[PDB]
């Protein structure tokens, strides 16, 4: 059975974005606590990631974007206002106390696990703090300041010719896409809601450019998608991806906002259907890197990543939640699993197949034998 | 709603290392291990140790409400500390138990929930009912001797009761 | 006030065994060891273990007054039982701690003082105030379901409070 | 340092003689509990004595005295009344529930330790339950039913030519004397109150008979003897005894009723002076057997034997009593040591020396070189 390495720093759950803000880092601590009491913690190698310094953050980002982040505080907030508009820090991505340290733990976790993967000393590596995918080279976007994923992939490109990136988050993984838009060494596959949604990119015709053309897969979706709809479009596509792109390391972003009843999301997926992706990816027996991402009904976020870690260890956990410090968070029921809502699935079979066939064509454009 | 091309948007792709070239990364500066998954111990022994760790916890807070203190010692901080104690003592039960009772005296581990005073908890509830969930202001005006991160930790734990 | 002589008063003196003759005594039928004085353990480890044994005790009686239960678990019965636990497990701290928490569940040890019910203790005080220190009558009339030896043990412990 | 073996059975403290009776076996349990908490228990080999059966009890006693004891209960008490007068069981030595078991633990402790001494596997052996010295071959006398001491000595006569018996109990050790009255292989030395006291024997002129003449030393005493008086008569005499009788095993009965403030006793000895005897005997480096005996102010009995065990281990214990189940028994003070009373010492220097010189003469009658 595959060996799993888990990355966590106790501080992460105590950083706070701001009043009224949906992104609540505490959800990682909740997962952590459940993992202990479900007895999964016990079963995997646990590491504390050391802070990631400006040195390795600039291996992708601007020397003066990181320098801005390292310097910006709620103190000098009225002093920096010029640079705050240039980097998009202040509203969409707010300034808060500890902000940079939060980026250091998120990035450190991803990098340390990538090294761990390259060093061939683990089969799976997990970092629920990371997976922040909207961050660009010179600006913060959609609650993401430092794209830990890119840096994680850049380290994997040192030992792996072809790195596959899969992104389940409801929002289009544009950061990881844009960062690798002109390369054939990294394929980015994304499944997201499209149409009056964020980040406004990743439509059918989003294919890439230059050497990177035909290497940026995208599956635009409407509201209310089922586990059943999702599975029947996820497996066929990924099988073809593995068949064509032939990767030697996978990086799966397990964004939890594609779950049913999400505060920001509008899909109708259960933990079980969401995990079926993790399980399916796991089945290809490739050095795997599981990261977090969005997720804004935190009860479920904790449920989701707890379960998906059990998937990496392929052990069985009961629906009965074990007692923990936040046990009382979990409704009147105290169960692990959520069921789907009465929400209507606007993704008709004709629509999904129309897109599926266009993507199969785009994938056929790659070299093979 | 647009994806951009250029040197100011794409990442410089890291070249694949030659079979003779090494990555040159110091692993210690990246990580420190907290728990090994492959122990000489069984699920039973670890389970027993966590009971003992909890027991020492309740006895400790007996040495300056019985269900209250037991539940207190049962909380995740004590459990996590117990797991660390095992790992730091190379999974030797005998050695790890001595770490729990250093000089014939037990060890206490208290999270911010248990740690705050009766007046501090009262200050928190006034600050919350007045300033909503504005935690910088909650400290600046009500609990300015606490660190912001502790007030966050305390909040989420208080959300249970 | 007289000392007597004769076969009905003096003992037959046991003759000294020859260098080739053996006494023929089975030591097992005479004694069983309860504690070895020469252990691989130090005074510190034993002291620590007795704290742990006490801790397990308080936690046990927490699982169905904090100072009350701690003091209860501190009483000599638990301590003596702890010393036996060490010896029976060949002075292996690791092994002996598992004996304290057999299946993730602690062990209780309660002397007659702690063990009696609220009504039994009340019956005892009535029996004492009425029949003095006549313990056969104290049971025959007030606590006839208790053994006489338990009533003795309980009495002496009650003499403290 | 000398190795010590301690003998105890948990039941002993729960046998009860009767209402109003001075002999309270609980005192042994008190000692035991103090020994644990003073940390002395920790330092010696602890044994549970198995019950001593009728088999080895009759190695001295009558086949039909032991058979009486094994059979007598508070049930058939009105049936046996004929034999009760013959054996002196019923008033001086009362019938009580468990009586025979109490004899089995007391005897078992002494015998097992004698074997332990003969087997050469200990230097000192301790049994505070034993030391009951008023028991005769065919009758119970002065709260003693089975003379554990005699049986202990009979076992020692198997490996030791000459066995010395020393008796500090305030009452004359007549049982052990009478049992060995006509032998030269066992010398019995006794220091007691004489004159309107019990058991009415052991005067100056008590020397022995037959082969046992000049082999039964006796030191009759009046009221109020000091530690200082006692020491200055105990050491000179015992030195001469060791010099003349040349024993190879000692059996010291440490009767605690010679202590100051005793309920039944009327001497003025402190724990310290009483222990000086144990210490002095210990100094002759002979296989030693320490037994209990009388003692009727139980607070002090517990204090005495606790301390005298520390003497056998030659470790130091503080005057502060450690907390124990019976801690509250020990006055307002909670101390180990007692101090002497205002009681007048009626043993004038002229009286003690008069006797001392008669005993030195009697001891000179033994063979030497
Ligand atoms: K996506
Ligand atoms: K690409
Ligand atoms: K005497
Ligand atoms: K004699
Ligand atoms: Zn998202
Ligand atoms: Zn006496």
């Amino acid at each position: 059975r595959r060996k799993v390495c888990y990355y966590y720093d106790g501080d992460v759950g105590n950083y706070y974005y701001g009043q009224g803000h949906p992104m609540k880092p505490h959800r990682i601590r909740m997962t952590h606590n459940l993992l202990l009491n479900y007895g999964l913690y016990r079963k995997m190698e646990i590491y504390r990631p050391h802070k990631a310094n400006a040195e390795e953050m600039t291996k992708y980002h601007s020397d003066d974007y990181i320098k801005f982040l390292r310097s910006i505080r709620p103190d000098n907030m009225s002093e920096y206002s010029k640079q705050m508009q240039r980097f998009n820090v202040g509203e969409d991505c707010p300034v808060f106390d500890g902000l940079f340290e939060f980026c250091q733990l998120s990035t450190g976790g991803s990098v340390a696990s990538a090294v761990k993967l390259n060093k061939q000393q683990t089969d799976i590596a997990v970092n629920w703090a990371g997976g922040l995918h909207h961050a660009k080279k010179s600006e913060a976007s959609g609650f993401c300041y430092v794209n830990d994923i890119v840096l994680a992939i850049l380290e994997l490109l040192k030992y792996h010719q072809r790195v596959l990136y899969i992104d389940i988050d409801i929002h289009h993984g544009d950061g990881v896409e844009e960062a690798f838009y002109t390369t054939d060494r990294v394929m980015t596959v994304s499944f997201h809601k499209y149409g009056e949604y964020f980040p406004g990119t990743g439509d059918l015709r989003d294919i890439g450019a230059g050497k990177g053309k035909y290497y940026a897969v995208n599956y635009p979706l409407r509201d209310g998608i089922d586990d059943e709809s999702y599975e029947a479009i996820f497996k066929p596509v990924m099988s073809k991806v593995m068949e064509m792109f032939q990767p030697s390391a996978v990086v799966l972003q397990c964004g939890s906002d594609s779950l049913s009843g999400d505060r920001l999301g509008c899909f109708n997926l259960t933990i079980k259907g969401h995990a079926k992706c993790v399980e399916f990816v796991k089945s290809f027996n490739l050095p795997m890197l599981m990261l977090g991402g969005g997720g804004y009904t935190i009860r479920n976020v904790a449920r989701c990543w707890t379960y998906e870690t059990a998937v990496a260890l392929d052990t069985e956990i009961p629906n009965e939640l074990p007692y923990n410090d936040y046990f009382e968070y979990f409704g009147p029921d105290f169960k692990l699993h959520i069921s789907p809502s009465n929400m209507t699935n606007q993704n008709t079979n004709e629509y999904l197949e129309k897109i599926k066939q266009r993507l199969f064509e785009n994938l056929r454009m790659l070299p093979h034998a | 709603g647009e994806i951009r091309v250029g040197n100011r948007y794409q990442a410089d792709i890291t070249d694949l290392l030659k079979e003779g070239e090494e990555d040159g990364r110091d692993q210690s500066r990246l990580e420190t291990q907290v728990w090994e998954a492959h122990n000489p111990l069984t699920d039973k022994q670890i389970d027993q140790f966590l009971v003992v760790a909890r027991s020492v916890g309740t006895f400790a807070r007996a040495l300056d409400s019985l269900h209250m203190s037991a539940a207190a010692a049962s909380r995740d901080i004590t459990l996590f500390h117990a797991m660390d104690t095992l790992h730091k003592n190379i999974y030797d039960i005998s050695k790890a138990i001595s770490a729990l009772v250093p000089q014939g005296g037990p060890v206490l581990c208290r999270d911010e929930m248990e740690e705050w005073s009766a007046s501090e908890a009262n200050l928190f509830e006034e600050a919350l009912e007045k300033y909503g969930k504005d935690f910088t202001d909650i400290q600046q005006d009500f609990l300015p001797w606490k660190s912001l991160t502790s007030i966050i930790e305390y909040y989420y734990m208080w959300k249970t009761t």
